[PDB]
């Protein structure tokens, strides 16, 4: 009889994991402050890692990796990529980015302007995007002046990165999109890619001559269901799944999702996770960690994959909650606390 | 040397006390004549906790036998180990207490209490560093209950900084002598709430159910119940009679077990309870039984309340690693019955010397809020009679006023409330 | 030559002290009777080992140690044990009854009545010193004497010896070998009143020692003897520089200079390697790089925490045995590129290194295997704040209900001292956060 | 990677390796504390004795 606690009531993913654990009749939920637990579904912010692994005779497991925020924070990700030798500043799958602190507070203001002036002088497309972790507040502009003045009006750190002016547009619709991948990292640091992904497509045709209307440029599931007028037209909820997106690539481009896109995605996931492994691995620690990540990718018209961001507390597509949450229990929890296929995950092997 | 002075008062107190010295005298290799004849130095390690050493290597128990009638102590003197007790330590009157708390506490008892204190003072003065006192008595009679609590109050006045510990037999209608037992027990409980640091609640109802149902004894006698008490008293005092770090003396026990001054009433438990008696008992089996209500001497269901603190003692040659494993398996598999605001409130101790005739045993000491069930039974039986003032004339005839009963009633109902609030 | 006086308080301090002086004698070739053949100056001299041993005309080498316990059963082990002859009666101080795991009972009630006797016995040792450096105080956090009397002793020592350094070796409470539910109360109470009086304190978590004993020594259920022998090796590694010829940490002042830039943050994390079972067939001798890399594995730290998520303020490497500076710098370079070693911006990213050629001595019949080389890293990480967080949390759970508080008030302590002590720990946790985040 | 302050003796040697440059109560006040606690203890015992005397 295993025991677990719940400290993030707003997590839909682990709400289903909690429900599933009880269904097995072999897991018992305790109050959120009972220290005698086998498993912790912890909070998003200020999870007390320092208190885990000190209960005699209790193998304790938490559903977060201490230190993984270095990857799931806008500015942190940029700093990690530019400074880590494994990724280098020449990393070819991450858009050119710069950390910019508002003037009312190192900073990369002048280094961004130097690259900006070079593009402007070279007649090249010089459109950038400004965003931060304190957003729902995003600004797409081609003038460096508007971008910097927008960050100063705020008070938190922002990142300015190149805007992919040549996105791959699905037809019919001539509409942008992004790809979400769910990746589970277990206590042994095996990297598991959920076989099922989702494309959060824009229902509005991509308009390169107007970055003011941010409905055809931002493919967030919330912006498409609030400010978009063609929501749910082409696909149910602006969510295309791999089976449809794959057939499309065969009919239109004469390629598959595996060869044209998935190879690069798997490469990016490995690079990012393998980079921080020494910093966050719990191999020789008094407690164990696993965590579910949400990787967001962009695809340009050359079928090149780009990394947009990594989410440390991701939600799931409604249609995929059941299968995924069952997969978390199977490989992440029960792998440590066994119970009295055809795996849904694609194991990304690597050197430890 | 850190000595404990033992006192036994009344019929129940002296009969149970007699068996206690019988059992531990055997464990420490002392024979009925006070001569050591053991075969291990661990027996004499802490021998002076309960025994004085006289001339000729004689060990005389530091025990004071008290009663208001000579009957029971005459039995003890003629009993198995009766010769071992210091003849000067017998203090008794002739009137008796008539199962009357007022007589033991205010009239007959008052006339004898100073002579008991004289012997207590004599035993204390011969102590290197007196730990405190332990008293065996029932709460349903007159002498052990009324004079017993009078002794404690006067012992506390003279030794305000010593630990006061009691083994208190609570009355039950299933094993009753008189209908006034709820009166005597409720008056006594208020005394113990104020003047004892530790009280092992020994419920005669639980001792009966164990003998009837578990031990399969058709008609239990007082001797049968006392066998369980003798064994329980030996277990809970093991940490005091042999070397060790956990609950080694009375004050350290009190510090670990008592989070709030008034909530110092413990549920003791023992294992095994076998009636198929030669089978070896495994550590998993000791732990399961020791925590099972059917092994509790207080007739309370721990699943109805929560453990504030728990002390466990394992005796014999066993897997100390397998002990920690099973102990940690009971807590991690039933943590809903342990308060989460006292971290690591379950302590375990191991002693190599097992009880006589057992390869290994386990003694349980719980400070559970479920004990309020015991004080609820007494309170209800008390109110059922007191509301009609039944049998009160036995007490008003000794100088008591109804007001003193009313205040005892409130005091024990407050105690129940205090237990209830920490269970939530 | 400047003398160091060791003070052992309570059961933990006395039993750990007993194990250390056993090891000290084996390391310096001192016999149980107190005779040191290799010492050629009879009844005198100012060698390096003389910082811990005085000498009698008869050539006896006497530890500069005071043992203090409020109850006599433990100190009687010393009076009748193997090394009984080393000490004289004036050094072993015992009372009648202990502090019952009650800080207030050891600091106030009993402490007030024996403090002047303890200072007197310490003064007798200080009078034998031509240049006393200060004191080494061994004690537990959880015991009533270790916590209660120690903090009083540290206050008086600051008064009577205002210019002398004071270092602590403190045993952090672990439930697996603990005997008291109130040890979190005692830990925080004693840390609060001792903070401003200690220059450098080495915390040893019994939980860490316990697991090292089960994992590396294959002791299924370690005892205090197993724990203390391992603890005395680490202590010996830390004090070796005071007892042998050298240039690193040659006086107590150098510990604070090299390890404590901020006075309140004076709790260096200790890591030791290798720990090899004596029953093992025959272990492959680990190299300088391997035992050095081991100094960044959480499983070999004296306190379980994660230095990867803190910042270093100082870092000392203390090697004993076959080690040469070339192999140390080689390993260090290799580790910087493999480990997450983040220093504070206001502290140089450097390592102070000490090498003593004499390999670690092991007690005959002990549990530790003889190894050719070993290292003890002393590093001041903010990551050790995890130990304060854990402890403060347990304190909060009980104090919110005032559980067990009446025992302390009953000894004369005011309830406000609880919150005063807890608020000081809250500030201590904030200081760690300001430095490492 | 710089080595400084190297010192060698018969029994060992020490040095420093730099990898990167940077960027009380008086005796009287103690007696008062101890005596105030002893006074609260005496006071509490007097209240117990007063209670017992009643
Ligand atoms: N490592 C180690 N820890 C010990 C030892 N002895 C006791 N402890 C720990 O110290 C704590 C209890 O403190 P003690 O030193 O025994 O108590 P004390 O200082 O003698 O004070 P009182 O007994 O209350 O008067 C517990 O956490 C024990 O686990 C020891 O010899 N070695
Ligand atoms: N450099 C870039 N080039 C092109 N489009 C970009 C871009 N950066 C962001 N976007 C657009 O913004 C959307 C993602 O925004 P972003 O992920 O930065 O905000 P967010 O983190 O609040 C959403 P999520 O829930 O995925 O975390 C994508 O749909 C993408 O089309
Ligand atoms: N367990 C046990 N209970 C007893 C014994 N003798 C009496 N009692 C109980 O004690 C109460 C009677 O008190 P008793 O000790 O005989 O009166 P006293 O002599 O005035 O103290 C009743 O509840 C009895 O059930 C005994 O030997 N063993
Ligand atoms: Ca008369
Ligand atoms: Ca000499
Ligand atoms: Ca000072
Ligand atoms: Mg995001
Ligand atoms: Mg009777
Ligand atoms: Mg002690």
């Amino acid at each position: 009889m295993y025991t677990f606690v719940v400290r993030d009531e707003n997590s839909s993913v682990y709400a289903e994991v909690s429900r599933l654990l009880l269904a097995t009749g072999q897991w018992k939920r305790l109050r959120k402050d009972n220290p005698r637990f086998n498993l912790m579904l912890g909070e998003r912010n200020r999870l007390p890692f320092g208190r885990l692994g000190h209960e005699p005779g209790l193998v304790q497991l938490v559903n977060y990796y201490r230190g993984a925020d270095k990857l799931c924070r806008k500015a942190s990700l940029v700093k990690l990529i530019k400074t880590s030798p494994e990724l280098s500043e020449s990393c070819t799958w991450f858009p050119e980015s710069y950390v910019i602190y508002p003037t009312n507070l190192t900073d990369e203001r002048e280094v961004f302007l130097a690259a900006y002036n070079r593009r402007r002088e070279g007649r090249e497309g010089n459109v950038w995007i400004a965003k931060s972790s304190a957003g729902a507040g995003i600004l797409i502009s081609s003038e460096a002046s508007e971008l910097l003045d927008f960050i100063d009006e705020q008070g938190q750190v922002h990142v300015i990165q190149k805007y992919l002016e040549k996105p791959l547009l699905l037809e019919p619709g001539h509409r942008k999109f992004d790809i979400r991948s769910w990746v589970l990292v277990d206590h042994l640091y095996n990297i598991y890619l959920y076989r099922e992904g989702v494309l959060r497509t824009s229902s509005e045709p991509y308009n390169s001559a107007n970055f003011q209307d941010k409905t055809c440029h931002l493919t967030n599931h919330c912006i498409q269901k609030e400010y978009s007028k063609n929501y749910g037209r082409y696909e149910e909820g602006n969510e295309m799944f791999f089976e449809e997106f794959n057939q499309y690539l065969m009919d239109a481009l004469n390629t598959t999702l595996e060869n044209s896109i998935l190879l690069q995605i798997k490469h990016i996931i490995r690079s990012c996770l393998m980079c921080i492994e020494p910093a966050i691995s719990t191999k020789h620690l008094h407690y164990q960690s696993f965590q579910l990540f949400g990787f967001d990718f962009m695809v340009d018209e050359e079928l090149k994959v780009w990394l947009i961001e990594v989410n440390g507390a991701p939600a799931c597509a409604q249609k995929l909650y059941a299968e995924l949450c069952q997969g978390i229990v199977d490989v992440a929890i029960s792998s440590v606390f066994p119970l009295a296929p055809t795996s849904i995950f694609i194991k990304l092997h690597h050197h430890h | 040397m850190r000595e404990i002075v033992h006192i036994q008062a009344g019929q129940c107190g002296n009969q149970i006390g007699a068996k206690f010295w019988e059992v531990i005298s055997d464990e420490h290799g002392i024979d009925p004549t006070g001569s050591y004849h053991g075969d291990s130095d661990l027996q004499l390690e802490r021998i002076n906790v309960y025994y004085n050493e006289a001339t000729g290597n004689k060990y005389v128990p530091r025990a004071i036998l008290v009663d208001l009638e000579p009957g029971t102590m005459d039995s003890v003197r003629s009993g198995p180990f009766g010769q071992i007790f210091r003849p000067d330590n017998f203090v008794f009157g002739q009137s008796g207490a008539g199962n009357n708390w007022a007589k033991g506490h205010y009239t007959e008892g008052a006339e004898l209490v100073d002579s008991v204190l004289d012997v207590v003072r004599k035993e204390s003065e011969s102590c290197d560093c007196l730990q405190g006192f332990q008293l065996t008595h029932s709460l349903g009679g007159g002498t052990g209950s009324g004079m017993g609590t009078l002794l404690i109050s006067k012992i506390r006045e003279e030794y305000p900084d010593r630990i006061m510990n009691t083994f208190s037999v609570m009355p039950s209608p299933k094993v009753s002598d008189t209908v006034v037992e709820p009166y005597n027990a409720t008056l006594s409980v208020h005394q113990l709430v104020e003047n004892t640091d530790e009280t092992y609640c020994i419920d005669n109802e639980a001792l009966y159910d164990i003998c009837f149902r578990t031990l399969k004894l058709t008609t239990p006698t007082y001797g049968d119940l006392n066998h369980l008490v003798s064994a329980t008293m030996s277990g809970v005092t093991t940490c005091l009679r042999f070397p060790g770090q956990l609950n080694a003396d009375l004050r350290k026990l009190a510090v670990n077990m008592v989070p709030f001054p008034r909530l110092h009433f413990f549920m003791p438990g023992f294992a095994p309870l076998t009636s198929q008696q030669y089978r070896a008992l495994t550590v998993p089996e000791l732990t399961q039984q020791m925590f099972d209500s059917k092994n509790m001497m207080a007739a309370c269901d721990p699943r109805h309340g929560r453990y504030l603190t728990v002390a466990a003692i394992f005796r014999g040659r066993m897997s100390m690693k397998e002990v920690d494993e099973q102990m940690l398996n009971v807590q991690n598999k039933n943590s809903s019955y342990f308060v989460e605001w006292i971290p690591n409130n379950v302590k375990t101790a191991v002693c190599d010397i097992p009880p006589r005739g057992l390869k290994m045993s386990a003694t349980f000491i719980g400070n559970s809020t479920a004990i309020q069930e015991l004080f609820k039974r007494i309170s209800e039986q008390f109110t059922a009679m007191f509301r009609r003032k039944a049998f009160l004339h036995w007490y008003t005839g000794e100088g008591m006023d109804e007001m003193e009963f009313t205040e005892a009633e409130s005091n024990m109902n407050d105690l129940v409330s205090e237990y209830q609030q920490y269970q939530d | 030559m400047r003398e160091c006086i060791s003070i052992h308080v309570g059961q933990a301090g006395v039993q750990i002290g007993n194990a250390c002086w056993e090891l000290y004698c084996l390391e310096h070739g001192i016999q149980p009777d107190g005779q040191m053949p290799s010492d050629k100056t009879i009844g005198g001299g100012d060698d390096s080992f003389n910082t811990f041993f005085s000498e009698t005309g008869a050539g006896k080498h006497v530890p500069r140690a005071v043992f203090v316990d409020l109850e006599p059963t433990v100190i009687d082990e010393v009076r009748t044990g193997t090394y009984r002859q080393l000490f004289h009666p004036e050094q072993l101080i015992t009372g009648k009854e202990d502090a019952a795991n009650n800080y207030a009972r050891g600091h106030y009630t009993i402490g007030k009545e024996i403090i002047d006797l303890v200072l007197d016995r310490i003064r007798k040792l200080a009078d034998q010193c031509t240049g006393l450096q200060g004191f080494l105080v061994f004690h537990s956090f959880g015991g009533g004497t270790g916590s209660g009397f120690t903090s009083l002793l540290m206050e008086r020592l600051s008064v009577d010896y205002g210019k002398k350094s004071k270092l602590e070796f403190s045993i952090y409470p672990a439930p697996q070998v603990s005997t008291a539910v109130v040890e979190p109360y005692n830990s925080i109470l004693t840390t609060h009143t001792t903070l401003e009086h200690s220059d450098c304190a080495f915390m040893v978590d019994n939980e860490a020692i316990y697991d090292i004993c089960r994992r590396n020594l294959d002791i299924e259920r370690p005892t205090y003897t197993n724990l203390n022998r391992l603890i005395s090796q680490i202590v010996s590694s830390i004090t070796a520089s005071l007892r042998f010829d050298g240039a690193l940490n040659v006086d107590l002042t150098e510990f604070q200079t090299n390890l404590v830039p901020y006075p309140r943050i004076h709790f260096p994390l200790a890591t030791y390697a290798p720990v090899i079972s004596a029953e093992k067939a025959y272990h492959e001798q680990l190299s300088v790089a391997e035992i050095t890399n081991a100094c960044f594995e959480p499983a070999n730290q004296m306190v379980k925490c994660d230095p990867r998520h803190g910042k270093y303020m100082a870092c000392c490497l203390l090697y004993r045995g076959d080690v040469v500076p070339k192999d140390v710098n080689a390993a260090i370079a290799t580790i910087k590129t493999k480990r997450s070693i983040q220093f504070v911006d206001w502290c140089p990213t450097g390592f102070k290194v000490g090498i003593n050629y004499q390999p670690p001595t092991v007690v005959p019949g002990g549990d530790l295997a003889k190894v050719q080389r070993a290292v003890c890293m002393l590093s001041n990480t903010t990551a050790i704040a995890e130990a304060w967080a854990r402890l403060d949390h347990k304190f909060d759970l009980m104090y919110a209900k005032r559980a067990f508080v009446h025992w302390y008030v009953g000894e004369g302590m005011e309830e406000g001292e609880f919150s005063e002590a807890r608020e000081d720990m809250a500030a201590l946790e904030k200081d760690y956060e300001e430095v490492g985040v | 990677m710089e080595v400084i302050e190297l010192n060698k003796c018969t029994s060992g040697q020490s040095f420093e390796v730099i990898l990167k440059p940077p960027s009380d109560p008086s005796l009287e006040e103690i007696q008062k504390k101890l005596e105030a606690a002893e006074e609260r203890r005496k006071y509490q015992e007097a209240e117990l004795l007063k209670h017992l005397a009643e």
